[PDB]
């Protein structure tokens, strides 16, 4: 049990996933120039806790601008257009002892999603709804909205093989607890927080959750983001 | 000047050759290379990714997620059984090491399986995964597949068994079937029925030689 | 076929340079000579974009970022003279394009064109890493217009240009209808960030839409 | 002789080629390069230079030198503003900097801003002279102005303030806005009205990569 | 579009060899080949100089002086027989020229002249730096007749000869138009002092008249 | 570039020549070589082994 605190935000822990083997750093010019806050932004973002119930498909996430309601971080995203982190996801699940279950946990970046009707698009309310998840769904859903639909999760490609990615398993005999590290992976060193997301993370139950008559009939899912090495563009003169 | 003489196969276009193309923008300088997080350097670095394996994909429900899921909780019939190949076989044609394979014509290698059981942290049973070499043939009781090639994975000690599947080519194979060696002991409180998924790479190193198109797309 | 001792140990046809680096068929178009004046179809167009066919768009969808040259050589027919020669004219991203066979945009000195004449060895024209970023992406989960607006998925930085195919020829005897065939290759290719395989079939050229597909196909029993 | 074949490619003529052109006139020896005063060597050492910005360039001041002149002595309105990139920018696109950027498509700096107040040498009074980075939203009053990147310079101390703008680049940008803090306060010998020149060069140093035809010919 | 981060830090596309140095179509001419003894529409004539189509003049104004190798590529087509052989003679600022298909000129010593037949590579003459004086001036503030007499602007240093096109074969049975694309390039070019760009449209090919444009696009206020 | 200039015997197809082929599958890397017993590297090693000789071979 280690108990972590970033600025004025303590959880309590319970091995890290550093996704492809980097750890996220800064950029390193003064025709342009990053300014660092690392004053808050650092702290951790306790998400809503999300109750996985027997019948439940999975969700999803897109960050970076799933924070965009949280704190600093959600409010240096309106004064600067270009920036960067690292983004620490704990993903707890504190179930019993009597259930059992098993997530993965996966970041997936560059998720471009498919549009369930295609022939057109969607109205980009339906990729994203800030900090709460959009759920997928057990089967083909029709509408100007996202193909949600595992076995398909967004890509078009098969759910069991999206493991290639940045995962963790979270499986209720052994574990509960995930923890991935996602060192900034884009084309561009700098990319606008509210145009692009940079990463989908998605957590879909491959073993459903089963339990008796007499416990809980959910798990509560538990997302903590900790975006590290946040840097932005300048906005003094030089 | 120097008298040169045109060999067979001058002036011709062959599709894969590597001669030096006159560059269309030469004043033009490309952008300095970043260092982008994830670089593939080779292709049998996604074969070596574990991947859950669909061995549930019976009729009805390989549009769903219980394709995964293999039903854990009749001793006399095996739980699940398929083809040793990542090549040619439903069950594993469409995983990582089954896809990266489909490109190819002549592939050989071992090929480790992880067999991660979802059940409750207060169930407990053994099965019993015996392996058949490929030209022999399936097991069709629970003590002949134990006089074979066998592992009985006590899945109250370990929940996560790992196989390595040698002389696994193509250019007729192995069998992984699974037993009741005991049934799924549960108290009062654990529900009863468990479920196990599977998982499947490239064991050591895969070896892989004749490119071609996949089958797949039409 | 019989089940053979396939002995060896080799991954060199499995680097990305040597599966990725491979000549395909791209475009084929049609483009006459002669007649109507103010007409589209006296030349060729064809965005250079890596979602041409279904199956290299799935090979480079394997991989998340890449970069590459890229290295096209036309084949060049004709049906019905004299002796022809073509224009094989590549705008590069920030380039004005031709409305028409005899527009102003063919004369312009930053546009280059290979002049090809009939009989010779197949035109080749290569192009370096244009892209502003450090790589081309593959998928792009973002939008174009800031503040969510139209255009999902697509960037302006996976943009490599367009190809201008015509006849220099001015006019004919008769009809000379000629058929090109664009040879793309990836070049000194490098790729970032690896990617399940596409699953589900390709509905569109632009997007990611797609039918909700079986995992693999389906048997009898779990035991059989 | 040499076994040769040739490559696609060959007996084609690519526009651009750097290959040796056999020459038309080999006797002829070609006059002696003497030294002639001011040397270029690069474009950007043209883009380097200063040069007066049409602030004013409102719609009926653009065909006579009032374009230049931005009018100075209602503190509620800037005085002017101006889009700040050298590209599709009305104010910077004719300038020396903002002509040498439109034969190319990708470039990217910094560009310094000189403003000259071209008052009497009794005219004083102050200027508020605020940035807004390129995703911000305009000031719409002085004290908005004063909360962000600004520079509050005296006329009657100096008479010209030097600004220099980063992020400067395209492949939605910055402001210059200017405010009164105080009125010009001049002696009663003194005109009232005075005039401030701008200039804009590369800052620093400036980074550009596609070459292109320009927009402005027909 | 998106304003990405375009972060490199080159100049390399900057440098005058860089930007002056690509090929531009500057001379497109017909002629024939049979008919008309006594005609001039059986050759091309080009006078070669830098005024020839405003968007390269635009580039060489930049600069007051600039000295350069020129290395210029035909693009030699036919419409409507035999296999035919075409000639392009250089003639230097001192040269003869003809005045008829069949003049005495053509047969010249001191004028090269390539020899392209139809079918081969396109031929490639390159000139080098002809002039008088140390660079070729864009601009001459000043008169070519002493005591401020006639023909401003015209100084004799920067001319850098003809180059006269003709079909070598004598007749044809029927009438063969060619149709020449002359590809002027600048070569090894130096330049000096610095001018700035020009704002108004060009009127003639020969003088620097123009009419009074505005500086920039107006606006409707000053803090618009 | 260099200049060269064509021999006669260009552009012509000698049946028994030597040249460099282009090879058709540049990436493809062939099987490793074993060995396998009873190699020949000449035919005059087939003359020097004995063999039955039909004296004997009249008309029936």
């Amino acid at each position: 049990v280690r108990s972590m605190t970033l600025g004025n935000s303590t959880i309590t822990t319970q091995n890290v996933v550093v996704g492809y083997g980097e750890w996220p750093s800064y950029l390193s010019t003064a025709e342009d120039q990053p300014t660092q806050p690392d004053v808050a932004t650092c702290r951790f973002y306790t998400l809503e806790s999300v109750q996985w119930e027997k019948t439940s498909p999975g969700w999803w996430w897109k960050f970076p601008e799933a924070l965009k309601n949280m704190g600093l971080f959600g409010q240096n995203m309106h004064y600067h257009y270009l920036g960067r982190a690292g983004y620490t996801i704990h993903v707890q699940c504190n179930a019993s002892k009597f259930h059992q279950g098993c997530l993965l946990v996966v970041c997936v970046p560059e998720a471009e999603m498919g549009c369930a009707d295609t022939d057109t698009t969607f109205p980009a309310t339906e990729l994203t709804t800030e900090d709460t998840p959009h759920v997928f769904t057990s089967d083909s859903i029709t509408g100007k909205k996202v193909q949600a639909a595992v076995c398909n999760a967004g890509m078009g490609v098969g759910v069991g093989n999206l493991t290639i990615f940045p995962h963790q398993w979270i499986n209720l005999r052994t574990n509960n607890s995930a923890t991935i590290v996602i060192p900034y992976i884009n084309s561009v060193p700098m990319d606008n927080m509210f145009r692009h997301y940079n990463f989908t993370l998605m957590i879909i139950p491959f073993a459903p959750l089963n339990f008796t008559d007499g416990a809980t009939a959910y798990v509560p899912i538990t997302v903590t983001i900790a975006p590290m090495y946040a840097e932005y563009n300048g906005l003094r003169l030089a | 000047g120097v008298p040169v003489l045109n060999t067979p196969g001058s002036n011709q276009f062959l599709t894969s050759d590597d001669y030096q193309s006159p560059s269309a923008m030469p004043q033009f300088d490309e952008t300095p290379e970043m260092h982008i997080p994830g670089e593939v350097r080779n292709l049998m670095e996604i074969a070596e990714v574990d991947s859950v394996v669909p061995v549930n994909n019976v009729t009805g429900k390989t549009k769903s997620m219980d394709a995964y899921q293999i039903p854990v909780g009749d001793k006399t019939k095996p739980i699940f059984s398929f083809q040793m190949d990542p090549g040619y076989s439903s069950v594993l044609k469409r995983t990582l090491l089954g896809e990266m394979l489909n490109y190819y014509a002549h592939w050989s290698g071992s090929v480790k399986l992880t067999f991660l059981f979802c059940g409750s942290a207060m169930a407990t049973g053994k099965l019993l995964i015996s392996y058949s070499p490929p030209g022999a043939s399936v097991p069709t009781s629970r003590k002949d597949a134990m006089l074979g090639t066998h592992i009985v994975w006590d899945i109250g000690l370990q929940s996560s068994c790992v196989l390595c599947v040698p002389w696994i080519s193509q250019s007729s194979a192995g069998y992984i079937t699974c037993w009741y060696q005991t049934n799924i002991v549960v108290p009062p409180g654990a529900p009863t029925s468990c479920d196990v998924l599977c998982f499947a790479s490239a064991c050591n190193d895969f070896s892989v030689r004749l490119l071609r198109d996949t089958p797949f797309m039409a | 076929q019989t089940r053979h001792v396939v002995n060896f140990h080799s991954r060199s046809e499995s680097t990305i340079e040597n599966f990725m680096g491979r000549a395909a068929c791209v475009f084929m178009d049609q483009y006459k000579i002669n007649g109507e004046e103010t007409s589209t179809d006296r030349f060729a167009v064809w965005t250079i974009n890596i979602r041409e066919m279904a199956q290299l768009r799935r090979k480079c969808e394997m991989f998340t970022y890449m970069r590459f040259d890229i290295e096209m050589t036309m084949v060049i027919t004709s049906c019905q003279m004299p002796v022809l020669t073509h224009q094989i004219m590549y705008v590069p991203p920030g380039g004005p394009i031709p409305a028409k066979v005899d527009g102003y945009e063919w004369q312009t000195s930053t546009n280059p064109s290979v002049f090809w004449t009939e009989g010779n060895a197949p035109p080749r024209i290569s192009i370096p890493f244009i892209s502003v970023g450090n790589a081309y992406s593959s998928f792009y989960d973002g939008w174009s217009h800031f503040t969510q607006d139209g255009t999902y998925g697509y960037t302006t930085l996976n943009a490599m240009g367009k190809l201008y195919i015509r006849h220099v020829n001015r006019s004919s005897p008769h009809q000379i209808t000629s058929t090109i065939r664009v040879y793309f290759k990836p070049k000194h290719i490098k790729a970032w960030v690896p990617r399940p395989p596409r699953l589900c079939p390709y509905i569109n050229k632009r997007d990611v839409n797609f039918v909700v597909t079986e995992i693999t196909d389906s048997r009898t029993s779990i035991t059989d």
